[PDB]
């Protein structure tokens, strides 16, 4: 998919719309990194059964 | 001794043998010299060396470097019968750019001299990803062919094959230029894998003689093939070739018939050492005017060093198993494996190729510290450890600096 | 579908030239009408197509 990808997006023309889209998804992954991670990590509970 | 005679090139390729005096300076005749060459070049009715703006008339070696202009003919390296160039080199003097704010300078300094990337890197980056991912995906399937022997190894292989082979046929017929012609070469030799596996799995039952048969051979075979339509990538395609054939040759006796593997391995090892003296030959049976002579020269070349790494890629797969640190009269092999290195290690020198002379040298060497390996790994105790690693260090020691000093 | 494509962009990060020089005709031709002929830019020519 990313070799179709990489050779098909340089000659097309693309929305502004859309291309304003594609950069709200790199916010959208590192909003829930550190979230998560202390989730893994057993932080929360840790806490409240303190 | 007074003079010497020289070989002169001149503007767009006329060469004029000339006797120069040798111990003035050169700087004393490249004057009197361009006014002969001129000389020539007007009654030859071709047109005479011209100066351009700022500059000045040079003598240089044929590699360009100019000469000292206060040395003489003889205080350099410069013998009767070699040649030399005249040339025009251009004045390089310029003003000089600053740049105060530190922001705009860093930026337009580092855009000046490295690549940025663009859309023609990014495709042949794709390309190797996809043929990385495939050749991972064989290998998973491979594995559990090896403790499984159900059909969906094959089953599912093959559709790979058939749809890796079918992308490959569309960039091919449809190439332009040698980057187009590079991502369509990878995606197809990345089809190899898959089809090998697939037919080498159809067998059932556990795995063994009987499958190794299938599989070496459509791998020779589809090497071949391959190489036949294309003519290109000429040295790994034989390689590919060569090892997979002397592969089923071994398969084949061991399935039908064979007292011991120490049998096939010494045969093995005996065919080896005589194509080592047959490879030149080979190559040169396997390859306006002007075109076909250096296309050629360039063809055999290729064929010459492909050819020799599909034979040192078998003697060390051959010669490690055969030594061995158990087995009866242990030291046997051992010098054995020493003075087949002797051969390989001398030889090298009978090449001009660089990397044909390279990886013959660099054969002989991995094959003393492979062996070295295997009876420090087995027979394991201080004495054995500690002797190989004395060993290993001091060998390519002593090489290096009996070459250098 | 049709392939039409609205451009927008900045200038291309830059001011105006008025004087730019103007695109190439491009020639035609016609089995019986052999000689040849040039009806106008590349760029224009494709809308009354597309349309």
């Amino acid at each position: 998919a990313g070799m179709a990808a990489a050779a098909h997006v340089p000659h097309t023309i693309y929305s502004p719309l859309f291309r304003k889209f594609v950069e709200w998804i790199e916010y959208l992954c590192l909003m829930p990194i550190f979230p998560l991670a202390l989730w893994l990590m057993n932080v929360y509970a840790a806490i409240r059964y303190r | 001794p007074q003079a010497v005679v020289v070989g002169v090139m001149a503007g767009e390729g006329v060469q004029i043998g000339v006797l120069l005096d040798a111990n003035a300076p050169v700087s004393v005749m490249t004057d009197p010299l361009l006014k002969v060459v001129n000389s020539r070049l007007r009654e030859l009715g071709e047109a005479p060396l011209e100066a351009t703006g700022r500059g000045r008339w040079a003598l240089c070696l044929v590699d360009g470097a100019p000469l000292r202009a206060t040395q003489s003919l003889t205080e350099q390296d410069v013998y009767d019968g070699d040649r030399l160039w005249i040339r025009f080199i251009a004045d390089t003097e310029r003003r000089s750019q600053v740049i105060e704010h530190i922001s705009t300078a860093v930026a337009s300094d580092l855009s000046k001299r490295f690549a940025r990337i663009d859309p023609i890197v990014a495709v042949q980056v794709g390309a190797s990803m996809v043929a990385t991912g495939v050749v991972l995906a064989t290998g998973v399937l491979g594995w559990w062919r090896w403790h499984h022997n159900t059909w969906l190894t094959t089953i599912y292989t093959a559709v790979i094959g058939v749809l890796v082979l079918a992308v490959a046929m569309l960039l091919l017929m449809r190439a332009k230029t040698d980057a187009d012609r590079r991502v369509a070469d990878i995606m197809l030799m990345s089809a190899i894998m898959p089809v090998t596996v697939a037919a080498a799995a159809a067998p059932p039952g556990p795995v063994g003689s009987p499958q190794a048969v299938l599989g070496f051979g459509v791998l020779t075979v589809a090497a071949a093939l391959a190489l036949r339509f294309t003519g290109r990538r000429l040295g790994i395609y034989t390689t590919i070739v060569i090892i997979g054939a002397l592969t089923m040759l071994a398969a084949l006796a061991r399935m039908v018939a064979a007292t011991s593997a120490v049998t096939l391995l010494s045969s093995l090892l005996l065919i080896c050492v005589v194509a080592y003296h047959a490879a030149p030959a080979l190559s040169r049976r396997l390859a306006s005017s002007v075109r076909d002579v250096l296309l050629q020269a360039e063809r055999a070349r290729s064929f010459l060093s492909g050819l020799l790494t599909g034979l040192g890629v078998m003697v060390v797969v051959c010669m490690t198993s055969l030594c061995d640190p158990h087995t009866g009269q242990r030291w046997l092999p051992l010098i054995l494996a020493g003075f087949t290195s002797g051969f390989l290690l001398l030889r090298g020198r009978s090449y001009v190729d660089r990397w044909q002379s390279i990886t013959l040298a660099g054969t002989a060497v991995i094959i003393a510290a492979a062996v070295c390996v295997r009876y420090a790994l087995e027979l394991s105790s201080p004495l054995a450890v500690s002797i190989v690693a004395a060993i290993l260090v001091l060998l390519p020691a002593a090489g290096m600096a009996a070459a250098a000093h | 579908l049709a392939g039409i494509r609205l451009p927008v962009f900045p200038s291309a990060t830059s001011r105006w030239v008025f004087e730019a020089r103007p695109d190439l005709p491009t020639t035609v031709v016609v089995s019986g009408g052999s000689a040849p002929v040039l009806e106008g830019p590349s760029s224009v020519r494709d809308v009354l197509l597309q349309a």
